């Protein structure tokens, strides 16, 4: 319930 | 009306001067609500709009882990890119994101977004179905391949259709006095000769939000897209835009042109003249 | 591949000899994003000129607004200073109260 996770390219 | 919430991620690196700066800027529609910034002397998730300051401590304190990772996150992808395009230690590049959510009039998901750019060119992109990827070059293959094995995707449509959707409708309903009213535009004619033959109509549009706006001129009723001089819209620092649209016209020929004027907060829409 | 500024120098308010404004410098469709923006009063570098926060449009390109305080007069003349990658010197738009 917060900003998003990002996941490494 | 529709609204959006979008987080703009920029990721740079700088060889000789420290790790990557990552900022991360959130949008709901034109209004800014947060910002976070590697570089910032105590990196916080920082409050940039008054409606967003009632939040309450966790929503900081998590907000904040979630950037301080995002900032990892973004650091190894700009290694792996540095990788897959076979690029030298010595120079710069950025890495750019967009992501967030878009919902109708009653709240409802529209549609989502989770999309990557490297210097400026596209990357890779969630599709709308928020189940598959578009890969823009052999590279971006490598970075599908992987988040097709890890289940990325599923992940995303979760947020989107979950979280974002939930906190966007949060946000119009603390902040409904500002992000729900459209503020129409201020609009005048100017005239300036040029020469003895020729005049400038420059058709102004202020203090309107939100910054989607139409503004043309027409001679005789027919639009004049080629011959008229269309400037970005600004921002006047007030949350307001500003646009202008200018036509040089024969002296004496002045009444044959209008300007037309569409926004999200008129009654109706403007037609304006010179005087 | 780079993308050179564009460039608009401008008021917040409607601009009126002897009253407090703000004076705005915008510049957008730039990439990368390091650029060096400075506002000018007769030629001098304003000092204390804020800043937004770096963002993009849908195109990736990026876009920032510098601001400062001023109160116009019939006498001084301001202007915008911007410097990026896709020029060979500092571009130089003057403050026009009709643009």
């Amino acid at each position: 319930a917060f900003a998003g996770k990002k996941y490494c390219l | 009306g529709s609204h959006s919430m979008r987080y703009f991620d920029t990721a740079m690196s700088r060889p000789g001067r420290g790790e990557p700066r990552f900022i991360s800027v959130g949008y709901v529609d034109d209004t800014q609500f947060v910002r976070f910034d590697s570089d910032a002397a105590s990196p916080r998730e920082e409050p940039r709009a008054p409606w967003i300051e009632q939040e309450g401590p966790e929503y900081w304190d998590r907000n904040t882990q979630i950037f301080k990772t995002n900032t990892q996150t973004d650091r190894c992808s700009l290694r792996n890119l540095r990788g897959y395009y076979n690029q030298s230690e010595a120079g710069s590049h950025t890495l750019q994101s967009m992501y967030g959510c878009d919902v109708g009039p009653d709240g409802r998901l529209l549609r989502g977004h989770n999309q990557y750019a490297y210097d400026g060119k596209d990357y890779i992109a969630l599709n709308e179905d928020l189940r598959s990827w578009t890969a823009a070059d052999t590279a971006a293959q490598i970075t599908q391949r992987k988040w097709e094995a890890a289940r990325v995707a599923e992940q995303d449509r979760a947020y989107l259709e979950g979280t974002c959707v939930e906190w966007l409708r949060r946000y119009l309903e603390n902040g409904k006095d500002t992000l729900e009213r459209a503020d129409p535009p201020k609009t005048h004619v100017t005239h300036h000769p040029i020469s003895d033959h020729e005049a400038t109509l420059r058709c102004w549009a202020l203090g309107f939000y939100p910054a989607e706006i139409t503004l043309t001129w027409q001679r005789d009723g027919e639009d004049q897209t080629q011959d008229t001089e269309l400037v970005e819209t600004r921002p006047a620092g007030d949350r307001t835009f500003q646009k202008w649209a200018a036509v040089v016209v024969p002296s004496g020929e002045e009444q044959r042109y209008t300007c037309h004027v569409q926004h999200e907060g008129l009654p109706k829409p403007l037609t304006l003249r010179w005087e | 591949i780079q993308r050179t500024p564009k460039i608009q120098v401008y008021s917040r308010h409607p601009a009126e000899n002897g009253k407090s404004n703000f004076l705005n410098c915008y510049v957008s469709g730039f990439h990368p994003s390091d650029i060096e923006v400075d506002l000018l009063k007769n030629g001098e570098r304003i000092e204390k000129v804020e800043h937004s926060d770096l963002s993009f449009s849908k195109d990736w390109s990026f876009y920032l607004l510098y601001y400062t305080e001023f109160t116009p007069t019939e006498k001084d003349e301001y202007a915008c200073r911007v410097n990026h990658v896709t020029l060979s010197q500092p571009k130089i738009v003057k403050w026009d109260r009709d643009m």
